[PDB]
Order: C-alpha cells, then sequence, then structure tokens
RNA sequence: GAAUGUUACCGCAAUAGUAAUUGAACUUAGUACGAGAGGAACAGUUCAUUCGGAUAAUUGGUUUUUGCGGCUGUCUGAUCA
RNA sequence: UGUACAACGGGGUAUUGUAAGCAGUAGAGUAGCCGUUACGAUCUGCUGAGAUUAAGCCUUUGUUGUCUGAUUUGU
C-alpha cells in the first residue's frame, strides 16, 4: 500500500531561501524572436470566475462553469544587469556579469542587510568605470559575444510600486528565447533600465508553470512496529504545471475587472481588499488554479518549458464575470454602489 | 420517412430532441450524427435549433409545444431562452411558465390541434399553454398513468400509446382525441413509447430496437407512407 | 447450454493439462524447505502443496464436465445429431471415465493429507508428497485418450449450426447435385459453395432470410441415396434425423433433366418410401433445374410418375432453376404461407362531432427534394464538416450566428446580460421610452413636492 | 462529495411503494484501505429491500439514487442539496419496475438515466 | 444573469456564494449565507426580524438597438429609487 | 557550529531520492467480422477511483473575537458598568 | 531627516442585531372609586442603530512622539 507521501519528496528539510530558485529554462528556439522566458511576482489572493467554455464532447459543452482562480501582482520590471554562461564537464560555469550602474534603491537595500545603519558605499567605485566614453562594457560585451553561448538576464521587482508596502526588491535571473546569443546581448543592453511589460510575456490562454514556497506550519515531529532486526512540514519549494491564464491584467486602468459581458465598470479590487495585502494598481495576470505559498509570497511564472499542443491548452476562455465580493468576510456585494442600494440610505449618509 | 436512427449508444431517441411539425429541437453533446441524421429526414425546411435546457441534454422531455409555440420549464435559464426566440419561427411564442412541474415532455403531451396535461396542473398554466398552442385542453391519464407524456404520444395522424393500456382505456382516449389509437410497442417492447422516440406527421424517427412489426405498425397507425 | 457450446475452454491434451496444473503448483506455492525447519511448519506446507494440487485438479475436471453441453435430455433432434457426430455412447463414457478420474483423484489427496499429517521425518513428508503426485500423474495418465477424443469432439461442435426447431422453420431436400445447394444460397443471404458433385455441402449449413416481417431460418442436407434403412452413412443419418425431427415442410428437390443420372423412377421411389416422413409437414415438392428441361415437354411414361407424386395428399409441384431464381421468390412466398398456414391452424376515433383538422405537413417538407446519402451531389450535412474537421474531438460546432433575427450584425454581437444591475430580461421590452417619459415628472413632482427642503 | 456509505437505509423513490432500502453494496466503488463505499446521487448500486412489497423483501436489486440530502460541489458554485435520500429501483440496465415516481429527481441523475428522466415529471 | 434573490432577505445572492435548497414540495428555498438559511429553517418568519428588507418594507422603512436604449433607464431608476428613499428616511426620524 | 582573509547577491551541480497509477462516454460502430445470436481497437477528445504536491474563495465539524443580543441564579445593598 | 517610522480617529469592508436614556405617554393589565384615575410589559422616533470596530483585513499629503543606543572582522 501507499506511504505518508513520496519518497522521492524526502527528506523535507526547511527550504535555503523563501525565493524559490529556478530549476530549468524552456530549450532556446533560435528562430524565436527575443522573448522572455519567465517571470516573478507577489501572488495576491483568490477570486472565483464564472464563464463558459468551447469544450466539443464534454458533457458541460457550451453551459457556464465556475472554476477557481488567482490574481498575481506582476508590475513593471526594469532590466538590472545580464549574465553569461559557458558549456563545462563540470556544467554551467558563470563567465562574467554586467551591471547598467543605474541602479535603484531597491536593489542597494536587497544586497545590504542594515541599510539604515549602512554607509550606503553602493556600486559607484565600481560605477566610475562605467561613468566614460566606454570600451569597457564594450569589452565585456566582447567577452560575452566570443563566449557564453547561453545568457541570462537579470531583474529586479518594483517592490516601492507594489501595493503593499515595502523597500527590499527581490532580485533573480531570467533566460531569453531569442537568435544567436548576439541578438540576445544587443537586446539585453538596449533594454538596460527600461520598463517590462508583463503583457508582452504571456497571452490569454497560455499555459504556465510556477514555483513558490508553500505555507510554513512550524514543527512537526503511534504505532511501535518501524524497524526490523534483520519532522517539518511547509516552508518548502513546490512546483506546478499545466496553469491556464485566463486574461492579462492591465491593472493601471479601470474595466479589468468587468468583462466584455458584463461590463460592471469596476477593479478587480476585492471589497475592502485582499486579506492581509494591499490595494492592487499596477499591472497583473490572471491564472487558473492555485499556487503555493501565501499572500506577499515570491512567486516565478514559466511557460511549461514546452510547447503543448493538447486541445485543453488551444481551448480558450470566454469571461461573463468576475467574482469580487468582500472576502473579509461573508460578503455580498461587488462595489460600495450595490451596498448603497441594498441598504439605502444610512445614518453617516444624513 | 420512417428511418431507423440511434443516439450515441441510447434508444431513448426522444429524451434528448423533441421533434414537431415546424422545428425540431435536439442536445447540444454527442456529435452531429444526430444533427445529420434529422436532417436527411427534415432536409433545410425547418430550422433545427442545437440547444440546452437548465445545462441539461434531456431537453425533449424539459420542453413540449406545437407547430404554434413552444413552451419550455421556469427552470430553463435566460440565455436558452433567448437563443431559443432568436432561433424559433416568429409564430413560435416562448414564456417563463411559472408552475410547479417542469418536465413538460413528460407531464405534458399535445399535438397541432389537442393537448393533455396533468389532472393538478394550475389553471394559469393550463390557459397560457391553450392560448400558446391554439389547442384544446382536457384532463386525463392513460390507464392511471400520471406522466401522460411519458407513455403518450400525439400527432395530426394516429396515436400511440403504451401496451399496458386497456382495450376501454385506448378506445376512451381515441374517442377524446379523434384520432385512430393502436397499442403498439416499440423498442422491443419498450413502456417508453411516449417518450424513447419522437414522431410527427410526415417523421418518424426511433431507436434500432424498434422491430420490422414494430415500424410496419408505426407506419400504419401514422399512415406516412 | 444450447446454442453454439463452443465457449468450451479446449482443454489441451493429457500430458500438457498435467505439466500445466505440476507448473502452476510450483509457482503459487513456497519452495524453500530446510530440515531445521518446525515439524509442524513443514507438514503443514506439505499438506499446503498437496491441497493445493487436488483443487486445482478438481478444478479443471469439474470445469471440464461443467462446460460440455449436457446432451442427456437437452434434445431429441439434438441429442440425435450429437449421437450420429460423435458416437454418443463414446462420449458419455468418456464423460463418465473423467468423472471417476476425478473421484479417485479426490480420494488419493484426502488419504494422502490424512496420512501426510503424521509424517515425522522431513523425509517421510517429502516421499509422501512425491507418492501422492506419482498417483495423481497415473491416473492422469490413462486419461490422454478420452481427452484427445473430447477435444477433438469439442473443435467440432463448437462449429456445429445453432437452431430451435421448435420455431417456424422452412427446408430444403432433395437428391444431391439437383441445384439444392444453389437454391440455398440464392434464397438467402448465405455463401455456400455450389460445386456440381454429390456431396457439396456436406455441414448442415443453416441459412436465414426474412419475409413477412419474420425471421424464417433454413437448412441444408445432401438428401438420401437408394438407403433401404439398413446401410446409411452419418451425413444421411444427420439429414433424416433433422427431417424426421425438424417442423413444418421440407422441400423436396428433384433434377429433371439429364443431371443427377438416377432415373426419375428412383426418385419418385425415394419420396414414397419416405413418405413415413409426412405425417403432418404437409411436404411440398418443388423441381429444379427446369430451364433447360421443361416438364411440359416430358415423355408420357414419366409424366406419370410425376402425376404419382401429385396423388399424395398435401402436395404440390412448383418449377424452379438455378441460372434464373426469379421463380425463388414465387417458391419462398408459397413456403412461408403455407408455414404461417401451419403454424395458425394449430390454435377509433369515433367522430367526436367538433374535431375539424388536415394533414399539417408543412408545405416546404411537401415540396423539397429527396435527399440521397451516396450521391455527391447533396446537402452538406455538417457532419461531413465536423468528419473533415477532425470529428468530435476537435470540431467547435459554431450553430450560433447562423440563426434568424432581424439583421445580420445581431449575429456577432455579444449579449451583455449584465449592466451593473439586475438583468435587463426582467424589464427587456421594446420602446423603453415608456418607462422614461414619465421618470421626468415624477422627479420634478417629487422635488418641488418640499421634500428636500 | 459522496453520498450515503454503506449500508444506509434510504427511503424509496418510486411509485409502487416500499418502506426502505438497505445498500448492502455499491457498482464502481471505490476500493481503498479503510474507505468504506459511499453511493452518490445517480448511481447505481446494488440494496436490498429492507422492507416494503413481500415480493421485494428479501432480495437485491440494483437502486438508482435519486436524492442525496449532503451538500455536494456541483460545477455550478451553489452547494444544493436535498431534504432527505431517496432512490429509486431498476435492472441493471435502468429500467424502473414502477411506472411512475415519487418526489423531484436532480439533474445529474436525470442525465446519466434516460429512462429515470422519462420515468419523471418533477425534474430540478 | 439570473441572480436570484434571496427570498428571505431579498438580497442579491450572486453565483458562487450561498446555498439554494430544495425539498420534496419542489420549491426552490434560496439563502445568501447560514444565518438566514438557519432562521428559515428555524420557521422564523422575516417579520419578526428587524435587518431582513420584508420587516423594512412592512414597517414603513424605506417604502443592439434595445439595450443601448435600455442603458439609460438603469441608472435613472436607481436614482429616482435612491431619492425617493432618502426622502422616506428623512421623514422617518420623526 | 570551525569551512573559504571578511561580508551579501547571483547561479552550476559532484552527490542522495524519484510517481503516477488504473478504468470508461463518444468518435471510428451497430461498420470490419456475422446466414443468425452477438460485435471490436488503430487514431482525438472527454470523464472517473486511489495516491503525490499545494492550499483557504465556495461547504461540514472543530470557537479563547469573549465579539454581538439574550436566558437561569449570585455579587459591588435588586438596577447603573 | 523622508510618500521615514508607530499610535490616534475617519473612510472602505465584514461579525452581530435596534444600544444607556428621552419622548408619541401610544399603551395587554396590576391598585383606589365604584366607566374612571395613578403605575406601566410592549410598540414606535432618535436608531440596518449601538458594539466588535479582526485582538491577526487595506489607506491615512489630518493630529501626536522618535529618528539616537553596543559589538566584531585584514588580502
Ligand atoms: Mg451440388
Ligand atoms: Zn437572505
Amino acid at each position: 500500500a501507499p506511504r505518508h507521501g513520496h519518497l522521492g519528496f524526502l527528506p523535507r528539510k526547511r527550504a535555503a531561501s523563501i525565493r524559490a530558485r529556478v530549476k530549468a529554462f524552456p530549450k532556446d528556439d533560435r528562430s524565436k524572436p527575443v522573448a522572455l522566458t519567465s517571470f516573478l511576482g507577489y501572488k495576491a489572493g483568490m477570486t472565483t470566475i464564472v464563464r463558459d467554455l468551447d469544450r466539443p464532447g464534454s458533457k458541460f459543452h457550451k453551459r457556464e462553469v465556475v472554476e477557481a482562480v488567482t490574481v498575481v501582482d506582476t508590475p513593471p520590471v526594469v532590466v538590472v544587469g545580464v549574465v553569461g554562461y559557458v558549456e563545462t564537464p563540470r556544467g554551467l560555469r558563470s563567465l562574467t556579469t554586467v551591471w547598467a550602474e543605474h541602479l535603484s534603491d531597491e536593489v542597494k537595500r536587497r544586497f545590504y542587510k542594515n541599510w539604515y545603519k549602512s554607509k550606503k558605499k553602493a556600486f559607484t567605485k565600481y560605477s566610475a568605470k562605467y561613468a566614460q566614453d566606454g570600451a569597457g562594457i564594450e569589452r565585456e560585451l566582447a567577452r560575452i559575444k566570443k563566449y557564453a553561448s547561453v545568457v541570462r538576464v537579470l531583474v529586479h521587482t518594483q517592490i516601492r510600486k507594489t501595493p503593499l508596502a515595502q523597500k527590499k526588491a527581490h532580485l533573480a535571473e531570467i533566460q531569453l528565447n531569442g537568435g544567436s546569443i548576439s541578438e540576445k546581448v544587443d537586446w539585453a543592453r538596449e533594454h538596460f533600465e527600461k520598463t517590462v511589460a508583463v503583457d508582452s510575456v504571456f497571452e490569454q490562454n497560455e499555459m504556465i508553470d510556477a514555483i513558490a514556497v508553500t505555507k510554513g506550519h512550524g514543527f512537526e515531529g503511534k504505532v511501535a512496529c518501524i524497524g526490523a532486526w534483520h519532522g517539518q512540514r511547509g516552508y518548502h519549494s513546490r512546483t506546478s504545471i499545466n496553469h491556464k491564464i485566463y486574461r492579462v491584467g492591465k491593472g493601471d486602468d479601470e474595466a479589468n475587472g468587468a468583462t466584455s459581458f458584463d461590463r460592471t465598470k469596476k477593479t478587480i479590487t476585492p471589497m475592502g481588499g485582499f486579506v492581509h495585502y494591499g490595494e492592487i494598481k499596477n499591472d497583473f495576470i490572471m491564472v487558473k488554479g492555485c499556487i503555493p505559498g501565501n499572500r506577499k509570497r515570491i512567486v516565478t511564472l514559466r511557460k511549461s518549458l514546452y510547447t503543448n499542443t493538447s486541445r485543453k491548452a488551444l481551448e480558450e476562455v470566454s469571461l461573463k464575470w468576475i467574482d469580487t465580493a468582500s472576502k473579509f468576510g461573508k460578503g455580498r456585494f461587488q462595489t460600495p454602489a450595490e451596498k448603497h442600494a441594498f441598504m439605502g440610505t444610512l445614518k453617516k449618509d444624513l | 420517412m420512417a428511418t431507423r436512427t440511434q443516439f450515441e449508444n441510447s434508444n431513448e431517441i426522444g429524451v434528448f430532441s423533441k421533434l414537431t411539425n415546424t422545428y425540431c429541437l435536439v442536445a447540444v453533446g454527442g456529435s452531429e450524427n444526430f444533427y445529420s441524421a434529422f436532417e436527411a429526414e427534415l432536409g433545410d425546411a425547418i430550422p433545427i435549433v442545437h440547444t440546452t435546457i437548465a445545462g441539461t441534454r434531456i431537453i425533449g422531455r424539459m420542453t413540449a409545444g406545437n407547430r404554434r409555440g413552444l413552451l419550455v420549464p421556469t427552470q430553463t435559464t435566460d440565455q436558452e431562452l433567448q437563443h431559443l426566440r432568436n432561433s424559433l419561427p416568429d409564430s413560435v411564442k416562448i414564456q417563463r411558465v411559472e408552475e410547479r412541474l417542469s418536465a413538460l415532455g413528460n407531464v405534458i403531451c399535445c399535438n397541432d390541434y389537442v393537448a393533455l396535461v396533468h389532472p393538478d396542473i394550475d389553471r394559469e398554466t393550463e390557459e397560457l399553454i391553450s392560448d400558446v398552442l391554439g389547442v384544446e385542453v382536457f384532463r386525463q391519464t392513460i390507464s392511471g398513468n400520471i406522466l401522460v407524456g411519458s407513455y403518450c404520444s400525439l400527432s395530426n395522424q394516429g396515436g400511440l400509446v403504451h401496451p399496458q393500456t386497456s382495450v376501454q382505456d385506448q378506445e376512451e382516449l381515441s374517442s377524446l382525441l379523434q384520432v385512430p389509437l393502436v397499442a403498439g410497442t416499440v423498442n422491443r417492447g419498450s413502456s417508453v413509447v411516449g417518450a424513447g422516440m419522437v414522431v410527427n406527421d410526415y417523421l418518424a424517427v426511433t431507436g434500432l430496437d424498434t422491430t420490422a412489426p414494430e415500424l410496419s405498425v408505426i407506419e400504419s397507425i401514422f399512415r406516412l407512407q | 447450454m444450447q446454442l453454439s457450446w463452443k465457449d468450451i475452454p479446449t482443454v489441451a491434451p493429457a500430458n500438457d493439462l498435467l505439466d500445466i496444473v505440476l507448473n502452476r503448483t510450483q509457482r503459487k506455492t513456497p519452495t524453500v524447505i530446510r530440515p531445521g525447519f518446525k515439524i509442524t511448519r513443514i507438514r503443514a506446507f506439505y499438506m499446503r502443496k498437496v491441497k493445493y494440487t487436488g483443487e486445482g485438479f478438481v478444478e479443471k475436471f469439474e470445469d471440464i464436465l461443467k462446460g460440455f453441453p449436457n446432451i442427456n435430455d437437452v434434445h431429441p433432434f439434438h441429442r440425435d445429431l450429437m449421437d450420429t457426430l460423435y458416437e454418443k455412447n463414446h462420449y458419455k463414457i468418456s464423460l463418465a471415465a473423467i468423472s471417476r478420474a476425478k473421484s479417485l483423484v479426490e480420494q488419493v489427496a484426502r488419504d494422502y493429507v490424512r496420512l501426510l499429517k503424521f509424517g515425522q521425518s522431513l523425509f517421510q513428508c517429502k516421499q509422501l508428497k512425491r507418492a501422492a503426485l506419482g498417483r495423481m500423474a497415473t491416473i492422469v495418465k490413462k486419461l490422454r485418450d478420452p481427452l484427445a477424443y473430447l477435444e477433438q469432439v469439442r473443435q467440432h461442435i463448437g462449429r456445429l449450426p445453432s437452431i430451435d426447431p421448435n420455431t417456424r422453420t422452412l427446408l430444403i431436400c432433395g437428391y444431391p447435385n439437383v441445384g439444392k445447394s444453389s437454391f440455398l444460397r440464392c434464397i438467402t443471404k448465405s455463401d455456400v459453395d455450389v460445386q456440381p458433385y454429390a456431396f457439396t455441402t456436406k455441414s448442415l449449413y443453416v441459412g436465414h432470410f426474412d419475409y413477412k416481417y419474420l425471421r424464417f431460418q433454413a437448412i441444408d442436407t445432401p438428401g438420401i441415396l437408394d438407403r433401404p434403412t439398413e446401410e446409411m452413412n452419418n451425413i444421411e443419418m444427420q439429414s433424416i434425423y433433422a427431417i424426421a425431427h425438424l417442423r413444418s415442410c421440407v422441400l423436396y428437390f428433384m433434377d429433371l433433366s439429364e443431371q443427377c443420372g438416377f432415373t426419375i423412377e428412383a426418385q419418385v421411389k425415394l419420396f414414397h418410401s419416405i413418405k413415413p416422413l409426412f405425417a403432418n409437414k404437409s411436404v411440398m415438392v418443388v423441381i429444379n433445374k427446369t430451364d433447360i428441361i421443361r416438364p411440359e415437354d416430358l415423355d408420357e411414361e414419366r409424366a406419370q410418375l410425376l402425376e404419382s407424386v401429385k396423388e399424395v395428399p398435401g402436395v404440390e409441384i412448383m418449377t424452379s432453376s438455378c441460372q434464373l431464381e426469379e421463380n425463388v421468390m414465387e417458391v419462398r412466398n408459397k413456403a412461408c404461407e403455407k408455414l404461417l398456414a401451419s403454424r395458425i391452424e394449430n390454435k377509433q376515433p369515433q367522430a367526436r362531432d367538433d374535431v375539424k383538422r388536415t394533414p399539417f405537413i408543412p408545405e416546404s417538407v411537401k415540396n423539397l427534394k429527396k435527399y440521397d446519402p451516396e450521391d455527391p451531389n447533396r446537402r452538406k450535412l455538417a457532419r461531413d464538416i465536423e468528419a473533415e474537421n477532425g470529428g468530435a474531438g476537435v470540431f467547435n460546432v459554431n450553430l450560433k450566428d447562423k440563426y434568424l433575427l432581424e439583421d445580420d450584425e445581431w449575429k456577432n454581437d455579444i449579449m451583455p446580460e449584465i449592466l451593473d444591475g439586475k438583468n435587463v430580461y426582467d424589464f427587456l421590452d421594446p420602446e423603453i421610452a415608456a418607462k422614461l417619459q414619465a421618470l421626468e415628472e415624477e422627479e420634478e413632482k417629487l422635488e418641488n413636492e418640499g421634500f428636500y427642503n | 462529495s459522496l453520498g450515503l456509505p454503506v449500508g444506509a437505509i434510504m427511503n424509496c423513490a418510486d411509485n409502487s411503494g416500499a418502506r426502505n432500502l438497505y445498500i448492502i453494496a455499491v457498482k464502481g466503488s471505490g476500493s481503498r484501505l479503510n474507505r468504506l463505499p459511499a453511493a452518490s446521487l445517480g448511481d447505481m448500486v446494488m440494496a436490498t429491500v429492507k422492507k416494503g412489497k413481500p415480493e421485494l423483501r428479501k432480495k437485491v436489486m440494483p437502486a438508482i439514487v435519486v436524492r442525496q440530502a449532503k451538500s455536494w460541489r456541483r460545477r455550478d458554485g451553489v452547494f444544493l442539496y436535498f431534504e432527505d435520500n431517496a432512490g429509486v429501483i431498476a435492472n441493471p440496465k435502468g429500467e424502473m419496475k414502477g411506472s411512475a415516481i415519487t418526489g423531484p429527481v436532480g439533474k445529474e441523475c436525470a442525465d446519466l438515466w434516460p429512462r429515470v428522466a422519462s420515468n419523471s415529471g418533477v425534474v430540478v | 444573469m439570473r441572480i436570484y434573490q434571496c427570498h428571505f432577505c431579498s438580497s442579491p445572492c450572486y453565483p458562487g456564494h450561498g446555498i439554494m435548497f430544495v425539498r420534496n414540495d419542489a420549491k426552490e428555498f434560496r439563502f445568501c449565507r447560514s444565518k438566514c438559511h438557519k432562521a428559515f429553517k428555524q420557521r422564523r418568519n422575516p417579520r419578526k426580524l428587524k435587518w431582513t428588507k420584508a420587516f423594512r418594507k412592512a414597517a414603513g422603512k424605506e417604502l443592439r438597438e434595445l439595450v443601448a436604449t435600455t442603458l439609460k433607464a438603469m441608472a435613472r431608476i436607481e436614482e429616482i429609487r435612491q431619492k425617493r428613499e432618502r426622502a422616506f428616511y428623512k421623514n422617518r426620524m420623526r
């Protein structure tokens, strides 16, 4: 009979870092343009979407169905550097790293720990080398062109722009899908300090996989028949695959929550706000199902590492309405207008 | 006109469809084999509306109607009602009858001139059905069967009833309906003749289980030829 | 059971069956036992192995016995057919021998199990088990010939025909090479060799055809030679038994031509001597190969023999041929009519003063053209579109946008169905201004009524 | 959410009339260590007639559940349930013995059993 | 949509929220949340509950072309009803 | 917790473990095979039991909000809080 | 020494159910005279009010207070 879990997931010691490191990246298709392999963000909360589907041969074909969906915060991102790797018998080794020298205070805080007590002796000294006519970054580009057949770009999250006010941002590597590494490095150099749009990397109905750290539960350490004669739960990296993206959330403008059917002008911000989270005011991605971890936990979005031709991925969504009632209790209305209509005027109104 | 036809693997043709003299309903599920099978005999004379009722594939029994109109249960969703209104002919009317009973096809059976209703159906629903269909309404039961539509089948031509009906009951039903009546059987003696198949004044459809004598009896009573 | 008992498990020969049983016993039981093990455990293991082997043998024998058709009392016709095919006495004796062998195996297993529980030394238990296995093998060894014969008859019994004499049937019979096999092939949708020799259809092939909305089965048989009822072959004995037991008249064929080189006097004498088989069948006679003889142009002496055939009550002489099968329709019609007569002899609207109606078949259906599926020039039958689209697996049904409305733009317009308030369907009606024209007056008369100042 | 567990004394739902039935067995049950079968709405199960017609007593027949009475999450987000557990009796092919039904029937059971749907008037 | 209003409280019941319950009476019971469901299950008439809408109404508390044309109706009716409710509340204070 | 002169970030992997499992509704099918009885799977979709990774919007129990309003009796002299 | 931080109250959103008291003295009845007078359950307006105001939900260019205190490491 089965056992108390999967032996491949044991031992289950605590994760070495809150941020889930990417184990692998999708194969580099040279014929495709210079796109982005993955993205990083913080998940806000859960919501319910009611929609119909075009699924011929299914019992619920042409019938409206409600499925669990989640909203992940993903504000605009700016590239901070580029990293190249060379294949070796010991594996892929980092050749050299480059920086634009135009690093925001967020990455400086991330690098340091006691920023308030820190003297703020940032990269300025090294930047002074770059703050010239050049020929240094040109040398780095030449080195990464002659070698480093695989290039990974470095980006940092706009933690300051996140609804949950914070000063320290996360940093992680992201690969490219473009042609020969010449185009990759040229695009990376041109895109230094340039804003990155989430919608440019994903699209509706796209199948994606994500990695995150599950909720911790503290110490979790009876039958006296275990050994023959002849202690932690949660707070570990976990992966999930085959997640359908229903719609790209352009949360910097109204009408994102309402669909073409309901057109109930409002934002996806649940009444009162997300539990233990702020108020979304920037770009976000809508993905069905659920992702490990809790609110404010960093998550990574990847396109499954491979292309899928199954009809499930091909099928397109027909969102009719998105639920945004107050999750802080037994919510009954989507916007204050509905609550006022139901209850009418109140003492506070006069 | 009488051509053998089958569902995916079910002989209950009338459960998933309800043929009428001016329109036909078919479940959206399955495949177009049923749709094409009905089109072959029906050609393109009238629209064949692929539609669901309350999300179920039993639309044939849930709904009932005649040439002058179609009736649907209150359980039908707004989208389904809108689709039916925009797909059915202008002459056919639809309404959200607010009555306790749901299965119009099983609880009610009617033709272009005569309609049988449950003895306990509300007066308002009876009047609405009479106005919509342009037919007379009579309170009757087939040998004590509460589900008149589940056993009785009636068109402008002769009608068919399940074999358990007594001779006196058959004669009384024929006299009231003013149509020829024979206590035939379908689908190898199945008693669901009123709901397991569909038929009208020109077209008769039934499961493959219908033996050749049953097909001959159906043709003779309905006089398709 | 009845109707093609082929489901018998086609037992392997005695040697193969014994090898299979021994392999199963070895594989499904433990093998590694040592002297140091407790005597009780070793004895229990040996007893378990012996019991498993005995139970396997008993189950095999019981399944073999049960699978057989139970010839006794099954049916007189089937019983006689089986007796002719497999010499009933031998088959019964073989089954009795198998039952006796099973009983002996049971007794031996019980005796060895009883004795095995007393041996002290491991060697004693091993020797007792070996003796039990040898006894079982010796019992099985003598069963080789009955098992092989039963396997052969099963190989033959499985493919035997399956018909119920109690049902309505009409058969074809006559001299061999009269064209009877061709008549059987033509009359019913059955494939049988039509080679021109006197034993074409050695086996009693069964044909099925439908008439008057009822299924009518038929059988075939080469017939009977002179056969004075003392010297008959198995094939002819089967035909005689079938004719005796079977239901309503079997068609008697006669080749009135040069072929079938027996004088027509012999053909007449055959049916005259077989007359006792005509107790209540109301036999019918059909002349075959009429095309190349035209019995009308027959000698008076020969015609007298044909006339004598008509003398016996309840007979008819119908013309039939193989090159042209037009007569087969009339032959089958007459046979079915006689069969129905034999099977039978064994035993409103009310014009309620008010209803007026006409057949309401729509003019469209009345004037629309008949559909033809095989003709390439036909309607789309969007099932074909689905088939070319990849079937229902990927065919996205799109009957939407193809419904009757006022304008062609409404086909693609997405109905909102929601406007931040309860659905408009509750109040969705044409000319909405009826609920807006008076709203201005209502607002004016509510504002100027002193209720706000 | 599965319905009643094994042995539940469910009430009859046919027109013939029976006091109750005992679910001795289930078909397509999720056989698992420590997980007993639980017949859900619309599932055909073999339930003995604990009490009812004298001839029907002391024999097992395939019982088709028409009511669940428990909270189950349909694909529709509404967590609907029913007054009490009830189920009709029919042969393995769904041929209901009775000529009518008692009480309402759900869409989930009606869809899987066309005969039951034809045998019921108050659907949903 | 066909969103149903709770027959007890008259409040809207959005899809996925509340519970819809039916009995052998073939009547659909709709509740926006557990409180009203249990209140109805206890035979408590809504007129006995102050918060429910029915008591407020009884006691005098608060008394393509087609879609394009009806767009205006919803806002106008909502504003008129809100104004009427506010006026009623003004005289409610005494 | 000594690693590696100090600190923090990014990563590669030498190495240890490894998982999914089984069934069914259709399509092809009442076609090949079938005198009849009966009757497929090769492709694609769609569902289902157990188990593995996660939760937390919907649903049941578990309630230390002492949170709301109230009920039985006692107390600051019944009632104030 | 800056959207700096924590608290304050509000707003938004939810839990529950109409708060202490006042008055229309409206008022089932208790006690005096022999229908009436005093007390007054209860309803009604302040008041879908009050409280919780997640102790573990979001905001606060508005108010208050602080932006200081120790220690270790060298190619
Ligand atoms: Mg021959
Ligand atoms: Zn409610």
